[PDB]
DNA sequence: AAAAAAAAAAAAAAAA
RNA sequence: UUUUUUUUUUUUUUUUUU
């Protein structure tokens, strides 16, 4: 069954935010993924986030920013969150975040 | 005005799956669909045919060019095109000696000469076959240029060479592939001039026969001859239907008995368990009476559908369910009830009856251009005029030299969609594997049945005839 | 098998050439990126790469939507007479006599002699005839017989269409020696050929009809016939024949056979049906059509331009 | 069986005691000649019909028949089919061997 | 009444080389005694059946 | 002994 | 007959008429 939620974010800069999210959210008891968390070593990152995003995400939340807009590993995260998005037929599986003002 | 529709070009199968419309770029590119690991030619000829012949497959096994490639692509080689190796290296030759072929060319008598030279050629073959070890996938036999003089119907031996059978016809090819049915040695004729012309040259001092640049296209035709006579499939149909044959019957007359007796042949094609297409002939020849009748009688039109549709359980086990009959007559009721009685109650069978007669010629307005290839006018939902034989821009010009001619179709009996038949006829027309062409102007049924009918009706002795196109074309 | 759904994420961003349904259209998307991109090439053999590289695009040449209207060899009947008249002469006409002689058509069956005509047009060729009476015709309703609707024991839809086309044969045998003409005798059918001089300079509207080649003189020729099953037609055909003088047909079937294949060879589309509808169009006795004389009164209306088609397809050179 | 064996004889294989029998090296490296199990020629025989003319009472007729049926198939082949048999590997049952022989 | 010699007696006409295959000659592993050991056993043969 | 509308078979030359 | 195509010689039948 898909009970995660990924958050797509740029992890050099963005990492407060979403780790912060995060923490809160798993408070909360909601399985979260992120890279700067819930990634493991000495594995393939990119196929590992493939197939939590394929198989596991249940909700896919980006973190977008003047930072998030233009870079490509969170265009590709989030074309691959477009992707299940039209395989899971849910209209609702991308909720995009506003931080920068 | 009246509308015309143009049916979808026929687009033919290759290796791999792939798909190509063209069959010589189609075998250019893509290979052919079976892997034949090698070709064992053998050569039965005098010492002069032979070095010509030597030096034609030297001359092929490189890539030969032609004048003009986008009309006509090259040939790139056969090893490259066919994946398979052909080299003039391991062939079992055959001596002609020339006192041997000039004691028996120099003959009154047409029949008896074509005769003895049919023989000459054929019993060596045998004796070939029997008694040597090596094996002959295909036997090119050479033949010079005097023997096509003077071996053939209503050809006169001039009185100044005159030095010195009558149950056959006077021509050496038909009584060849025709003799050589029972002991299933397929054999494939070569001219010396269809071999390297450039030696044979006229007054002019050009030669008669030009190919110089055309080389490319009788290298394409030769191939393909070639691979289809080694055990090979070019290229197949991939918009066939299952659970439909569709047979071709074309007269032919018969001159070595009384009255014509017009031979009945029968050539089929359909789709086999999977996906492999089956073209093979159904002779059985049956012999119709009467001068001019071109109508079978009830026994044997009964006969030929027993075992045509046998011939689809044999290998498939279930009963055709819609049968297409095409033929170049007209079919009148007498056969169609032998017919029906066979034909079960599943299958749906129909006569189609297709004519080069009609003298319609679709002229464009403006331009040195014309009709394309696929434009059918429909009269109604049982006639229509199809130009299976036009311009297509793959090939840049006409299968044609003139205005083509286009084939009227008439479903004569059934009920048929008329165009699910005109999807099928300008298909029929891709399948001619005697020649490398983008298509042929008639269906292929009634050209390869038209062959084995003009084959047949050459020799006497024949009993149980082999139903491969392989010995006759 | 696989759907771009389950790419992989650093392929996902990436466009994909296509090759599922077709390994050919992949590598043509492969060489137009790379002289889009501008990859390196070894120009190398430069003969074999380039046809290569011409055969991938077999697509150069491939089916174009545009209409594209068509002229063909039928010449469209616009008229037919009221009446199919068989007349009762019987006695009146001797049994021993060509019906072929006759100055319109006329074939004969049973004791009816069928025609288009009425019943005294004939009395010089019948001089019997004067005392006929038209109480004994059995006129029928000509485009009921086209339509099918009549048949009967005197004649069948097949047996009445069938001697339709046989009286407008004739009809335009009588018509094509009207406009005096010299005749090649086919084995089974017949071809006219128009004279040289006849015509001003050997050509009509612009297009020559006439003209030399070495000593031998060919001369455009056309045939008529009639078949009414699709539509009212009149299946024109041309024919190439020649003359040894302007005016006498070479009798040697070999010599002929060659000379219309060497300038067959040469002459395209526009040079047969140029040709064709040139001679048609001297065939007319207006702007729009041309008469065959069958009768005193009645005729038949026969269009001068060829019925045209309308195909979905074209192309260019 | 046919199609394993081919594949194991494509292989070397090697004997017990080399200086009695040496191994064999593989078909391709031994004659320089390429035969696989791809494009095999087949014409396959129902064991429903080699049942049939073997539970005969006579030797003579059963072995007629069981003859009959693969040379007509053989011959129907070669006649019949575009694919082309150098040579014709005629697999027989064992069964067929003890009791159709004098 | 033995099918080698008939078998290729009656191919004659048609000129066809053939090899009669025993299924025992073939990958005798399956066929097997009451013992358990193959009745025609070439474990150390095997490559002289391939020659 | 014609008619027209349909048939095949062979011969000759030039291209593909 | 490497092919293909367009022709011209012939020739023949069927249905009907006297």
């Amino acid at each position: 069954m898909r009970n995660k939620i990924f958050i797509s974010h740029a992890t050099p800069d963005d990492n407060d935010f979403t780790r912060w999210l995060a923490l809160k959210l798993i408070g909360l008891g909601y399985e979260v993924w992120c890279d700067i968390l819930f990634l493991d070593k000495g594995v393939d990152f990119w196929s590992n986030i493939e197939k939590v995003i394929r198989e596991d995400t249940c909700k896919f939340l980006l973190v977008s920013s003047s930072y998030s807009n233009q870079r490509e590993g969170v265009l590709k995260e989030l074309a691959v969150a477009a992707k299940v998005k039209k395989q899971l037929k849910d209209d609702k599986f991308i909720i995009p975040l506003a931080i920068d003002e | 005005m009246k509308e015309l529709i143009y049916i979808e070009e026929p687009k033919i199968l290759f290796a791999h799956g792939q798909k190509c419309t063209d069959a010589r770029d189609g075998l250019a590119l893509f290979g052919p669909l079976n892997n034949l690991y090698g070709i064992k030619s053998g050569v039965i000829g005098t010492k002069q045919g032979l070095k010509i012949f030597r030096d034609y497959l030297d001359h092929i096994q490189k890539p030969i060019y032609n004048s003009n490639s986008i009309t006509r692509p090259m040939f790139p080689g056969f090893e490259a095109v066919f994946d398979c190796k052909w080299e003039s290296t391991g062939i079992t030759f055959k001596e002609v000696t020339n006192e041997d072929i000039g004691k028996f060319l120099y003959n009154s008598s047409t029949h008896k000469r074509t005769y003895d030279l049919v023989s000459l050629f054929i019993d060596k073959i045998i004796s070939a076959n029997k008694n040597e070890d090596e094996n002959v996938d295909v036997w090119f036999v050479i033949v010079p240029d005097e023997i096509y003089k003077y071996c053939r119907p209503n050809s006169v031996l001039p009185k100044e060479m005159v030095q010195t059978t009558y149950n056959y016809d006077a021509q050496f090819h038909d009584q060849f592939k025709a003799r050589l049915l029972k002991h299933t040695i397929p054999t494939q004729i070569f001219r010396e001039s269809t071999l390297a012309w450039r030696d044979f040259k006229n007054a002019f001092g050009l030669p008669i026969r030009d190919f110089s640049k055309i080389e490319g296209h009788l290298a394409w035709t030769i191939s393909t001859a070639a691979f289809y006579k080694a055990g090979g499939k070019p290229w197949k149909l991939s918009d066939v239907r299952n659970g439909v044959c569709y047979l071709g019957l074309v007269y032919k007359k018969v001159e070595k008995s009384k009255n014509p007796r017009n031979a009945c042949c029968a050539a089929q094609m359909f789709l086999d368990n999977g996906d492999g297409t089956v073209f093979k002939g159904e002779v059985g020849p049956w012999y119709n009476p009467k001068n001019g009748q071109y109508h079978l009688e009830p026994k044997e039109a009964k006969a030929l559908l027993s075992q045509s549709l046998q011939s689809y359980k044999e290998q498939i086990g279930e009963y055709p369910k819609e049968v297409f009959i095409h033929a170049k007559t007209r079919f009148n009721h007498q056969e169609w009830d032998a017919f029906l009685e066979v034909t079960p109650k599943e299958t749906n069978l129909v006569g189609v009856t297709i004519s080069k007669t009609k003298p319609l010629k679709l002229y464009k307005t403006e331009g040195d251009y014309t009709i394309l290839r696929g434009n059918a006018y429909v009269v109604n939902e049982r006639s229509a005029f199809l130009w299976t034989v036009g311009y297509v821009p793959k090939i840049q010009t006409a299968l044609s030299m003139e205005v083509p001619n286009p084939l009227f179709i008439e479903i004569n009996k059934g009920e048929a969609d008329i165009k699910q038949v005109l999807k099928d006829i300008l298909s029929l027309t891709k399948l001619n594997y005697n020649a490398c062409i983008f298509a042929d102007g008639e269906p292929v049924t009634l050209r390869f049945a038209d062959k084995i009918g003009e084959i047949l009706t050459a020799s006497t002795d024949i009993k149980t005839p082999p139903l491969a196109f392989k010995y006759y074309i | 098998q696989l759907s771009y759904d389950d790419i992989n994420i650093d392929i996902v961003r990436l466009n994909a050439i296509d090759f599922k349904m077709s390994w050919a259209r992949g590598l043509k998307d492969i060489l137009e990126a790379f002289e889009k991109q501008k990859v390196p090439k070894e120009v190398a053999d430069a003969s074999k790469s380039n046809l290569l590289y011409q055969q991938i695009f077999l697509h150069d040449k491939s089916v174009i939507e545009k209409e594209e209207i068509y002229d063909s060899n039928w010449l469209s009947i616009l008229s037919f007479p009221e009446e199919l008249r068989f007349h009762e002469y019987n006695w009146m006409l001797p049994k021993r006599f060509d019906v072929r002689e006759l100055t319109f058509p006329a074939v004969r069956y049973k004791n009816y002699l069928c025609t288009f005509a009425w019943a005294y047009d004939f009395t010089y060729h019948l001089p019997k005839t004067e005392t006929y009476h038209k109480s004994k015709t059995i006129r029928i309703p000509t485009e009921e017989i086209l339509s099918g609707s009549y048949d009967s024991n005197f004649i069948r839809n097949a047996e009445c269409k069938r001697l339709i086309v046989q009286l407008l044969n004739k009809a335009f045998e009588l018509r094509m020696k009207d406009k005096e003409v010299q005749e090649y005798e086919m084995s089974n059918k017949t071809a006219y050929w128009l004279e040289k001089g006849k015509l001003e300079k050997d050509k009509f509207e612009k297009t020559m009809l006439v003209g030399k080649q070495k000593d031998k003189n060919w001369h455009f020729a056309i045939s008529g016939a009639s078949k009414l099953y699709p539509f009212p037609v009149l299946m024109i055909s041309s024919h190439i024949f020649f003359t040894a003088d302007g005016k006498k047909l070479i009798d040697s079937s070999s010599v002929q056979h060659s000379s219309r294949r060497r300038q067959g060879k040469n002459w395209w589309n526009n040079t047969w049906r140029t040709k064709l509808l040139a001679f048609i169009k001297y065939l007319s006795d207006d702007d729009t059509s041309f008469y065959l004389e069958m009768g005193s009164e009645e005729k038949v209306f026969v269009s001068n331009e060829p019925v045209k088609f309308k195909g979905n397809v074209s192309y260019n050179i």
